[PDB]
């Protein structure tokens, strides 16, 4: 199950 | 659905204020506590994501995803901490924030 | 008996040819169970394993929504990164992200990962404590400051030590027949002369799972390869003086074996 | 840039007249743009499936190309790979004990 | 400078129309309107994830918003009803891709609709 937080543009 | 006891909670100066909050969506990922002085605007004081405890200044937040509750502890209570504390819960970064009705805290002078 | 869940994300820019290509795949151990491809027709998370299909629509709605969000940020990443390194719009470039968790033989949290690459080189990476970042060059530092201030590490740490682990356990159970199996390698040995005075001995390991294996001659060593049916293959060779074939033994170590095997030319 | 590493082999040990699968495993290359062909007697095979693009800890990509086939005594099989790092295509011939 | 609203207090008669200003100079992509009624906590009315883009919240009926620029996000009351008596908060933050999480609230607008 994928991460729904902490994934942001660089 | 984010649930809070309305209070008010009456706590002596220097004692530890104990607030809690329950939410119904088990998939929730982000948990927040906002503070709102009477006749003023809410302002973020704590955020928490992992199970267990997180500690920032006089504030401690506690999260239990299994029991679906989130708590806030205020150490060294001061009269100037008398306010309404709002519990806020969302799922994922883009999710819509869900707000509780808040618990009012009254910190009485020593 | 440790297990892992691992996600891989690839984004390749296609100059003057529309949207960037985006590829996501999900693994439990050596077994892929989901994928998303921006060029496919479905435009959804797709099952790649029989045991994940029992999941209902809410799961697939959730995963499609997150994976799309993943591709949006990486789309923007390509533009931003091109700027950081002062590159022209004329060329294709690649960004890659991988993350996930490991659990021990007790299914307790063991370790966590999150790494980012630009054009195949280490860009920025979450350290082992899951509380700080490793940034390579001058350009990655700006991303580091941004992500520090946005508390990214706190967020990823909560996922890796929590959601990732909880679901990894869920998958292991639902696909226990697939994922918690030990197929011991089927072994045999080959002999071929390479000269009038020396010969080649080749030790074969076939149809085993998982991929981890040790092949030892007591050496030419090809890397473990997939069979295509969910199992793996490997071999190891030695050049031996003819007549002295009997002096050499091949040794095979694998989880599916109660005790290690020994093979000599017979 | 990293050049592809190629292995050609069958899913099962090959026996003439027995159904099998011919595999071409490419790995360790960058970027991901790659063309892989399975050849029978020097010409391209059409019904060729492939795995979904993934990569390893070192960030290099890998793919499995594969097709169903029935070995005979006369037929020669090979794998042809072309990539930015290769000046001319590279062809690896299938040796059935490797 | 944060988030400003205008006016902070307002009395209206039933049927009257009014626009609540909200401005922000922090280049926030995301803005939203909330209302607070005694004992309920915050309910989302409208929000905007960017210029020219707006969508309905939990309770959008009776209200309209626009987003012509990054800075401004006005809330229009069509025909004031007693039910619309409340405190209205404007809030903003960067978009989530940029790391936006905390909502920055304006001072609030206390609005009374008399019969």
């Amino acid at each position: 199950e994928l991460a729904g937080i902490g994934i942001l543009t660089v | 659905e984010v649930e809070q006891n309305s209070g008010p909670l009456s706590v002596p100066e220097g004692a530890i204020a104990s607030l809690n909050c329950t939410y119904s969506d088990r998939g929730s990922t982000s948990f927040f506590w906002y503070r709102q002085y009477s006749g003023k605007s809410p302002e973020l004081i704590m955020s928490i994501y992992s199970n267990g405890d997180k500690e920032d200044g006089r504030f401690t937040a506690q999260l239990n995803k299994a029991s679906q509750y989130v708590s806030l502890l205020i150490r060294d209570s001061q009269p100037s901490d008398s306010a309404t504390y709002l519990c806020a819960v969302t799922k994922y970064s883009w999710g819509k924030l869900q707000f509780g009705a808040g618990t009012q805290v009254v910190v009485t002078p020593d | 008996g440790s297990h892992s869940m691992r996600y891989f994300f690839t984004s390749v820019s296609r100059p003057g040819r529309g949207e960037p290509r985006f590829i996501a795949v999900g693994y439990v151990d050596d077994t892929q169970f989901v994928r998303f491809d921006s060029d496919a027709a479905s435009q959804r998370m797709e099952p790649r394993a029989p045991w994940i299909e029992q999941e209902g629509p809410e799961y697939w709605d959730g995963e499609t929504r997150k994976v799309k969000a993943h591709s949006q940020t990486h789309r923007v990443d390509l533009g931003t990164l091109r700027g950081y390194y002062n590159q022209s719009e004329a060329g294709s470039h690649t960004v890659q992200r991988m993350y996930g968790c490991d659990v021990g033989s007790d299914w307790r949290f063991l370790r966590g990962y999150h790494q980012y690459a630009y054009d195949g080189k280490d860009y920025i990476a979450l350290k082992e404590d899951l509380r700080s970042w490793t940034a390579a060059d001058m350009a990655a530092q700006t991303t580091k400051h941004k992500w520090e201030a946005a508390h990214v590490a706190e967020q990823l740490r909560a996922y890796l030590e929590g959601t990732c682990v909880e679901w990894l356990r869920r998958y292991l159970e639902n696909g226990k027949e697939t994922l918690q199996r030990t197929d011991a390698p089927k072994t045999h040995m080959t002999h071929h002369a390479v000269s009038d005075h020396e010969a080649t001995l080749r030790c074969w390991a076939l149809s085993f799972y998982p991929a981890e294996i040790t092949l030892t001659w007591q050496t030419e060593l090809v890397e473990t390869r997939p069979a295509g049916d969910g199992t793996f293959q490997k071999w190891a060779a030695v050049v031996v003086p003819s007549g002295q074939e009997q002096r050499y033994t091949c040794h095979v170590q694998h989880e599916g074996l109660p005790k290690p095997l020994t093979l000599r030319w017979e | 840039q990293r050049t592809p590493k190629i292995q050609v082999y069958s899913r099962h040990p090959a026996e003439n007249g027995k159904s099998n699968f011919l595999n071409c495993y490419v790995s360790g290359f960058h970027p991901s743009d790659i063309e892989v062909d399975l050849l029978k007697n020097g010409e391209r095979i059409e019904k060729v499936e492939h795995s979904d693009l993934s990569f390893s800890k070192d960030w290099s990509f890998y793919l499995l190309y594969y097709t169903e086939f029935t070995p005979t005594e006369k037929d020669e099989y090979a794998c042809r790979v072309n990539h930015v790092t290769l000046s001319q295509p590279k062809i690896v011939k299938w040796d059935r004990d490797m | 400078a944060g988030v400003t609203q205008t006016p902070k207090f307002q009395v209206l008669k039933t049927g009257q129309s009014m626009t609540l200003q909200c401005a922000q100079d922090m280049n926030h992509e995301y803005m939203a309107w909330y209302r607070q009624d005694p004992g309920m906590g915050l309910r989302l009315i409208h929000y905007s994830v960017g210029v020219g883009i707006t969508d309905q919240g939990d309770v959008p009926d009776g209200y309209k918003v626009s987003r012509s620029t990054t800075e401004d996000f006005p809330l229009r009351l069509l025909s004031a009803a007693p039910s619309q008596t409340s405190v209205y908060f404007c809030a903003s933050r960067p978009g989530w891709m940029a790391g936006g999480v905390e909502l920055y609230f304006g001072p609030g607008t206390r609005l009374t609709v008399t019969e």
